[PDB]
């Protein structure tokens, strides 16, 4: 019902500005004020700027790195908050969370104080930017040569996902997909691993599928 | 808003009398000063730590005080008619 | 700025225990925190807004408190669905600053890591890209180490780590830290080593392989 | 004149809760807001909580550990407060002290900050309080086997004092007797030496006395 | 929470200038209270709010500092002045204490009479094997005792009580009683008293047996 | 009123305080002093 919608883009040159959309639903908007935290992956949340309501003022400040790389802008009339990315960086590449902000039980915020002290109820999903001049492209699937193991780097790929089944499924037994690593391109770099016992090295055929480039990879892993 | 206690000197009112103390302002605008007086409950009226009230006119009418000056006697007045009448 | 170093970083308990979080700030802030929850992968989810207060929607397992600056929360008790990352984060004053967070996982057997080592294949060798993986697997707890050899030179930066989650069927964690080089550099040295360092290893566990080998 | 008096008991189970009082005298007591420092024997002063005079609200916080674990009550209709423990532990042996607050020169407390700046002037003689499932009993003394020196260690009793004298007092040169030391039991394990000359090891009567149970133990020493 | 590392831990002087400095963790501009407690006694106020002399409390002592890190001086040593003086924040709750000062008086550096009693052997019919490790008449406060029961370095299972500063010397003495059993005592023979001090040149082993 | 010294207003602990209208003069004027007649 009440819930957030971040879009606005993936792989971005830099330096070629951006425009994000927070698309709101399930309640009357202007009721809540707007802000942006974003999230480099695999590190902690990083606030962004918020944007009070119009009866606050609609006054939007921001994070001290955010002074001046970014402009908030809210839309009542599509329930809707624009972020614009002027000059975007390398460093500005992770996953954008936007939220709105919770009146108390008597629907209200703080009188005295800052204001706003009762959180951010609903999380939007959160869209992700990477800001590279990469291109949405199938992986660059190699096996790994070798209780042994074995693998296929599901390297080179954009978007995600990709879907990896050893022997088409027929492989199971310790099979540690590991999740997709990023490169300094912006291609995304999946390792995929099953533990195969040393005296067994069947013909194991990773059959990937990246279906965004509708890349179906069938790797046959050999020593 | 008030900060009142029951008194404690005898029993025949045993309650009734507060001990209010309250934040004030004085003569030079810029200060303060609150101060602590004692109230008969027909005076006042409580409002929902410890209890606390104001006044029961505080949300309907406005309060004056009487200029000390003034007596408060009936007087033996004669009633006269105009003439002609 | 006003920091919050949130205590601890990891946390290991079992299924009904007790669980206390400590966040601690720089600055008298004095019930302004709101306490939150990202499971991974996921959302960020208020638990306790303003330090104290239950946040309608959560269960009443959770309790926080605090001072006036150095604030707690505490769990009483666990649920195996509570094995999360929990954020204390400052509503007193514009920037905002978030916790450090803290990964719980389930306390158990310190499994030893299943250590291996692997050569890229020639035909990635043919792509050039000489991908040394350092497989790890079904290890506890988190507090593994990963040091890095060609030809016993330490290398650092030229890798790129790829963990699994707590897992299911043992609570175990496995490890893919992945040597990215180049086709120059692996002819042009022989001994590609993997330093394992975890504390269900007795030693640094250091797999290796040659060119070609 | 203007006295605390604390009061409220000594060995006390753990788990039963207890009941203190700080009697006071001397002055007007709801002028001063009150508060409860504790301190464990050889410790520094641990602070309970504090209760504000009923003009400031009456309002009473705690110390962190004394969320819970204490409760201030006081009675003006008597100059006294109650402190509440309830669920008392072996961690809260210690003595407890009782102070009020000081007003300044205009008679007042501090306007803008916490309000409470001119300290704790007047203290009270602070009461004792064992968690502990002991018993009153006079004192398990026993000498001590050996210039030499020997002693009687005034083991086990409760409460405190005993009074010891080294041949009814007829031997004083050297006599050390050290402060007693409470133990897990909670009883009083009290030393009491004397450097004796290693050529004279008279026979040496620490003549005891724990007036509170009447015990008197004449225990003579002997190598 | 705001903490008070009050410095020094202890202090030696003989008429002569003292000096305690307090610090915090926060800015507290001006909100702390001197305090003093003699042993075995209660508090009692000597700088409140960090600078200002307390009313009764002579005009010998003189506290001040910068808003985060206070200082309290004196000028000068009284032979009554040897106490506890305790910095106290005024700033906020909840209430923390400083560390306090125990305060001797600097004197020669005296070495402990150093002594190791058996306990008696009706005390042994009591059960309890109380060694007794006796130091008297020791200078500085700077004291260590180790024991060993067969050369098992004991630990917890002994109480400590020393004498507070002489008044015909200044010094010190000392019983650390090792708390013991019967079956322990008759189940171990070398019953040592390893005593440290910095009048003794060495750590002093005093020892005995069991009986012995 | 008892840094540098501070002083208010006297009349701010007895009585209030209002400043002329600046549109009216103050002069005095020549006024004849007539009686009601019958007088
Ligand atoms: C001038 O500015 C004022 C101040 O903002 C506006 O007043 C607001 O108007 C909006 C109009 O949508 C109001 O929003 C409505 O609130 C109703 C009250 O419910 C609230 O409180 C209950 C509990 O009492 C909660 O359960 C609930 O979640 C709300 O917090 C809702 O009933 C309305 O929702 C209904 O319709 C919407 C869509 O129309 C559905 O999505 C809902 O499911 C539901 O069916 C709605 O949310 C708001 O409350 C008003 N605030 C105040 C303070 O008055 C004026 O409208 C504005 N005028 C103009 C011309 O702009
Ligand atoms: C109805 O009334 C309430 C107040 O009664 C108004 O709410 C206030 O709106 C102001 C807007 O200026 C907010 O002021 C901001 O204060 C910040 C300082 O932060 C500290 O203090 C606030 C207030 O206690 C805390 O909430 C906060 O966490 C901190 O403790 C300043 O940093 C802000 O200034 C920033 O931007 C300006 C430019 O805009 C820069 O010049 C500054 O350098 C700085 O970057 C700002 O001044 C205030 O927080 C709000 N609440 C209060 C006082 O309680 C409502 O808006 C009003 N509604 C109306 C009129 O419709
Ligand atoms: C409603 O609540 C208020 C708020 O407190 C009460 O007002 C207090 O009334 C009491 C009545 O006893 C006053 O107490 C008296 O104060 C006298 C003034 O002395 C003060 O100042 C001198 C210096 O000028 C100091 O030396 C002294 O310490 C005081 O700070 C005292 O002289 C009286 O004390 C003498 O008698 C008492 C016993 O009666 C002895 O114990 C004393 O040692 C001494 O001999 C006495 O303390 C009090 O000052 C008032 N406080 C305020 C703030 O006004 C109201 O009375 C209360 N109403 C009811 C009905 O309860
Ligand atoms: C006349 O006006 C004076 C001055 O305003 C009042 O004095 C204040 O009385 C209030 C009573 O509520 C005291 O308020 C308490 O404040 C505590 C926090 O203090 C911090 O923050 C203040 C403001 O920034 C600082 O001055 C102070 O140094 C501290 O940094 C709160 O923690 C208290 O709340 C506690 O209890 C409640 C429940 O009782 C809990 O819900 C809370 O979680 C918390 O445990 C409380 O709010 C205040 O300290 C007094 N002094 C001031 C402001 O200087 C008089 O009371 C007033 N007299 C009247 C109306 O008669
Ligand atoms: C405002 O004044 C009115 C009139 O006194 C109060 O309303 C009711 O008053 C009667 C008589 O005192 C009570 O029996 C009712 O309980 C009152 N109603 C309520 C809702 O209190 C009213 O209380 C006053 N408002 C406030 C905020 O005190
Ligand atoms: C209240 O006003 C009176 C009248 O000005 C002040 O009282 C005294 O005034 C005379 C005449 O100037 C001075 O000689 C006295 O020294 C004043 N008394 C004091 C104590 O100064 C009085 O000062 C005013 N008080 C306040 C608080 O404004
Ligand atoms: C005294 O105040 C209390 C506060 O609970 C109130 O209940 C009581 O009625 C008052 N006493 C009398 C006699 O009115």
């Amino acid at each position: 019902a009440e819930q957030l919608v971040e879009s606005g883009g993936g792989l971005v040159p830099p330096g070629r500005s951006l425009r994000l959309s927070c698309s709101a639903s399930g309640f009357y908007f202007p009721d809540y004020a707007m802000a942006w935290v974003r999230q480099a992956p695999g590190q902690g949340l990083q606030w962004v700027g918020f944007m009070r309501g119009w009866a606050y003022g609609g006054s939007a400040q921001f994070a001290a790195f955010a002074v001046g790389k970014f402009a908030i802008s809210r839309d009542d009339g599509r329930n809707v908050v624009y972020l614009d990315v002027k000059n975007p960086t390398f460093e500005d590449t992770g996953v954008y969370f936007c939220a709105r902000e919770q009146r108390n039980k008597d629907y209200r915020y703080g009188q005295e104080g800052f204001g706003y002290s009762y959180g951010m109820d609903v999380w939007g999903r959160g869209t992700t930017v990477v800001v590279s001049t990469a291109s949405t492209k199938g992986p660059s699937v190699f096996p790994l040569a070798p209780t042994a193991a074995l693998g296929c780097l599901v390297k080179d790929y954009f978007p995600e996902p990709v879907t990896v089944s050893w022997n088409s499924g027929a492989l199971t037994s310790g099979v540690h997909t590991f999740p997709a690593v990023l490169q300094s391109s912006g291609l995304y770099s999946l390792s995929s691993v099953v533990t195969v016992p040393s005296s067994s090295l069947q013909t194991y055929i990773c059959n990937v599928n990246h279906k965004p480039s509708n890349t179906k990879v069938d790797k046959r892993v050999e020593p | 808003t008030l900060q009142c206690t029951n008194v404690t000197n005898n029993i025949t009112d045993d309650g009734e009398l507060k001990n209010c103390s309250f934040n004030m302002t004085t003569e030079l605008r810029d200060k303060k000063q609150k101060v602590y007086s004692l109230f008969y409950r027909l005076d006042v009226v409580q409002i929902n730590s410890n209890k606390e009230y104001r006044l029961i006119n505080c949300n309907t009418s406005a309060i004056t005080q009487a200029c000390p000056k003034v007596s408060f006697e009936p007087i033996p007045i004669h009633y006269c008619a105009p003439a002609g009448f | 700025d006003i920091h919050m170093t949130q205590s601890p970083v990891s946390l290991s308990a079992s299924v009904g225990d007790r669980v206390t979080i400590t966040c601690r700030a720089s600055h008298f802030i004095a019930n302004y925190v709101n306490w939150y929850q990202q499971k991974p992968g996921k959302a960020p989810t208020l638990l306790i807004f303003e330090s104290s207060t239950l946040q309608r929607g959560v269960p009443s397992r959770f309790s926080a408190y605090g001072d006036g600056t150095e604030f707690t929360l505490s769990i009483n008790t666990l649920q195996p669905e509570d094995f999360a990352s929990y954020i204390c984060q400052q509503s007193h004053s514009p920037p905002v600053t978030f916790g450090a967070g803290t990964r719980v996982d389930q306390k158990r057997t310190v499994a030893a890591p299943s250590v291996f080592i692997f050569p890229p294949s020639d035909e990635q060798l043919k792509s050039g890209t000489a991908s040394v993986v350092c497989l790890l697997n079904n290890f506890y707890p988190r507090e593994a180490k990963v040091q890095w050899k060609v030809d016993n030179a330490l290398q650092s930066g030229n890798s790129q780590e790829s963990v699994t989650e707590q897992d299911s069927k043992d609570s175990t964690y496995s490890l893919s830290s992945t040597l990215t080089l180049s086709k120059a550099d692996y002819e042009k040295h022989k001994v590609y080593a993997c330093e394992v360092t975890h504390q269900g290893l007795s030693s640094p566990v250091t797999k290796s392989f040659n060119r070609g080998e």
